[PDB]
RNA sequence: CUAGAGUACGGUAGAGGGUGGUGGAAUUUCCUGUGUAGCGGUGAAAUGCGUAGAUAUAGGAAGGAACACCAGUGGCGAAGGCGACCACCUGGACUGAUACUGACACUGAGGUGCGAAAGCGUGGGGAGCAAACAGGAUUAGAUACCCUGGUAGUCCACGCCGUAAACGAUGUCGACUAGCCGUUGGGAUCCUUGAGAUCUUAGUGGCGCAGCUAACGCGAUAAGUCGACCGCCUGGGGAGU
C-alpha cells in the first residue's frame, strides 16, 4: 500500500506521455487503487548521460494500490523504451498534493 | 596544417612522466616523455625532468599553431605541478587546469604489500 | 577544477583546491592491499589519538 | 557556531521526514567535487545525518546530483 | 500475525473475561503463529537467523501447558482436544 | 497476594536474516582513428613488452567481482558475522500508558543445533588478485625477501568437515556499594529564545575513593561484598602424543 512510483521517460516521447498517464492508471483503478497525486515536472536537463541523452521528462505519481497493480507497473516499465529509469518507493502514510513545482517554478 | 585551442594531457607515474598535446577530437599531435630526454634511472623520476620533457612537447606543437591550451593533470607522482609552470614558459595561454584522477569506488583489489 | 589574471595566483588556487578536495592521499593508499585487521588498527589507534588529544589539551587549557 | 546552527537546520523545524526533492536544501550539504560532507563540519545530529545520506543516494540515482567532475 | 487476527482469537478462547492473560489465551496465540510460519520456511531454507525465533515460541508453549497441567486436568484436556496437540 | 516472569496496546531505531531486481566509478580483453620511439620496473639493474606500430590518446562493445565520500570508543546479532539503492517476505530488542494471568522462575551431566578462513564432492562461471611453479636479480650459498609472469583457489548453487590468539586470554543469573567527563535512543520535568536546563531508564567509552590483588591492574559494563547451578586445574619433558 501507499507507493510513490517515480519514473522518467525519453525526451522524444514527452509529447505522447499524456496518453501514457491514463493508460497506466486505468489499470490501477481496475485493481481498486485510488491515486492521490499526479505531477508532471516537465523537461529538464540531467546531471549525466543515461543512454546518451541529456533531457528527460519527469513524472511524479503516488499510488495506493494492492499487490496486483504493483505487479502491473513493475513489469510495464521494464517492457518499454520510452521509460528509461524508474523507482518504486513505499511510505506508511497518506499523500498531500502540490509539493514543490510551485517552489521549483 | 592549422589547429588552435588544443588540450594538454599530463600523465605522471612514480617513475616516468608522459606529456601529450592533442585537439578536442582526441588526436595525437606531439608526445614527449621523461625518458626520451636522456635521464634513465633515479634522475628519471625527478620533477626537474618533468620540465625538460614538458617544453620539448611545447616546441613541436608550434608546427600547427595552438595558441590556447587546456590542461588535464593525471597521476600521483612528483612533477605533478612542475610541468604546468613549464608550459607557458614556451608562451602558451593556459585557459583552465583540471584534475582527472581514476579513483575506484570499490574496484579490483591491488597487489600485496612490499617487505 | 580551476579556471583563470596572473599565473602564480591560479597555481596556488589549484595546489590548494586539489588538497582541500582530496584525491591525493587516497591514491597513495591504493598501492598495497590491507587486510581488514590492519584496517582495524587504523580504526583503533586513531580513536586513541583523538580522545587523548581532548584531554592533553585541557592541561594547556588549565 | 556555524556548526551549531546547522544542527538546528533540521531540529528547530518540523522537517523531520526530509525528502529527496528539496535540492535547494541538499546542495548545502555537498562539497564542490561531489562527495558528501562529514558531520563534524555541519554539526548536524547523527539521527539526521543517517537520514541525510539516504536522500543523497536516491537523488543521485535519479540523475538530480552528479557523482564526480568526470561526468 | 495481523492485528484483527489477534482480535479474532481473543474473542474466541476468552474465559468469559475480556482479559488476555490466562494461559488459554496465551497458548492459542502462539499456536496460530507457528502454523503461519511453516510455509515461510519451505521457501526460505537457509534462513537460519529467523529459524532461531521459531524455537523460542515452541519452547514457550510447552512451558505453559505444564503450568496448566500442574493446576488442573479438566481445563487441560478441554484445550488439547480443541487445538489438536501432543 | 503481586514485587519475579509472561500476554494484550501505542510508539520509535537498526550493515539482523532470506529471495529477486538495478545502478555508477575504476581494472582487463577486443575493435577503430590519430600519432611515433621506447615503455615498464628497481638500492640500481635485468627477465619482459615494442615500428609485424607499443605506451599515450579518443570512440565502441563484452564481461566479472567489489560497493569511495557518509563512517564515528557508531549500530545490530546468542556467538561466528553483518556496509550500493528498491521491492518482497521475516526474527528480536527498546519506550510509554493500561488491563489481565498469579510464581508460571533459575541453571543444566548426558543429548540437540548454529559452526571465520583454508580444504573436500558434483555442476556452473573466469575481471583482478595469487600458494604450487617458471625466469631475472641479490647472494660464499638463497629453496627466501625484491622484479616480470602465472595455475588451484577466491565467486554461485547443493552437500560436507568442525577446529582458531573462536579473546574481554574473564560461565550464565540475581541483589547492594563515593564521584566526574563523554556518546548512541527514549521518554520526562522545565522560564522559554535556547549553542537550553536538571532528573530517569537501556547501551557503549575515558579517569577515580573505598575495597581487593604476588604485583601489574580492575574499580555500577568489578578482578568489591554475597547467593544458586555447571565446567575445569594438580611440577617440567614424554604429550593433547
Ligand atoms: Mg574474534
Ligand atoms: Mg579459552
Amino acid at each position: 500500500r501507499h507507493y510513490e512510483i517515480v519514473f522518467l521517460v525519453h525526451p522524444d516521447q514527452s509529447e505522447q506521455v499524456g496518453g501514457m498517464v491514463e493508460r497506466y492508471t486505468k489499470a490501477i483503478e481496475e485493481d481498486g487503487g485510488k491515486i492521490h497525486r499526479l505531477e508532471d515536472w516537465g523537461r529538464r536537463q540531467l546531471a549525466y548521460a543515461i543512454n546518451n541523452v541529456h533531457k528527460a521528462h519527469y513524472v511524479l505519481m503516488n499510488v495506493e494500490c494492492s499487490a496486483k497493480a504493483l505487479a502491473e507497473l513493475e513489469d510495464n516499465f521494464r517492457y518499454n523504451d520510452a521509460v528509461i529509469r524508474n523507482l518504486v518507493m513505499r511510505r506508511d502514510e497518506a499523500v498531500t498534493e502540490q509539493s514543490e513545482m510551485l517552489k521549483a517554478e | 596544417k592549422t589547429v588552435v585551442d588544443g588540450i594538454a594531457h599530463i600523465h605522471a607515474s612514480f617513475n616516468n612522466t608522459i606529456v601529450t598535446i592533442t585537439d578536442r577530437q582526441g588526436n595525437a599531435l606531439s608526445w614527449a616523455t621523461s625518458g626520451g630526454s636522456g635521464f634513465r634511472g633515479s634522475r628519471k623520476s625527478t620533477p626537474f625532468a618533468a620540465q625538460v620533457a614538458a617544453e620539448r612537447a611545447g616546441q613541436a606543437a608550434l608546427e600547427y599553431g595552438l595558441k590556447n591550451l587546456d590542461v588535464n593533470v593525471k597521476g600521483p607522482g612528483p612533477g605533478r605541478e612542475s610541468a604546468v609552470r613549464a608550459l607557458n614558459a614556451c608562451g602558451y595561454k593556459i585557459a583552465s587546469i583540471t584534475d582527472v584522477t581514476p579513483i575506484p569506488h570499490n574496484g579490483c583489489r591491488p597487489p600485496k604489500k612490499r617487505r | 577544477k580551476v579556471k583563470e589574471e596572473p599565473f602564480d595566483v591560479a597555481l596556488r588556487r589549484f595546489k590548494r583546491s586539489c588538497e582541500k578536495a582530496g584525491a591525493l592521499a587516497e591514491v597513495r593508499s591504493r598501492e598495497f592491499y590491507e587486510k581488514p585487521t590492519a584496517e582495524r588498527k587504523r580504526k583503533a589507534a586513531a580513536a586513541v589519538k583523538r580522545h587523548a588529544k581532548k584531554v592533553q589539551r585541557e592541561q594547556r587549557r588549565r | 557556531f556555524f556548526r551549531r546552527r546547522r544542527f538546528c537546520r533540521f531540529t528547530a523545524e518540523g522537517v523531520k521526514e526530509i525528502d529527496y526533492k528539496d535540492l535547494n536544501t541538499l546542495k548545502a550539504y555537498v562539497s564542490e567535487t561531489g562527495k558528501i560532507v562529514p558531520s563534524r563540519i555541519t554539526g548536524t545530529k547523527a539521527k539526521y545525518q543517517r537520514q541525510l545520506a539516504t536522500a543523497i543516494k536516491r537523488a543521485r540515482y535519479l540523475a538530480l546530483l552528479p557523482y564526480t567532475d568526470s561526468h | 500475525l495481523s492485528v484483527e487476527e489477534k482480535a479474532q482469537i481473543v474473542n474466541e478462547y476468552k474465559q468469559a473475561e475480556g482479559d488476555t492473560g490466562s494461559p488459554e489465551v496465551q497458548v492459542a496465540l502462539l499456536s496460530a503463529n507457528i502454523n503461519k510460519l511453516q510455509d515461510h520456511f519451505k521457501a526460505n531454507g537457509k534462513d537460519h537467523h529467523s529459524r532461531r525465533g521459531l524455537i523460542r515460541m515452541v519452547n514457550q508453549r510447552r512451558k505453559l501447558l505444564d503450568y496448566l497441567k500442574g493446576k488442573d486436568v479438566s481445563r487441560y484436556t478441554a484445550l488439547i482436544g480443541r487445538l489438536g496437540l501432543r
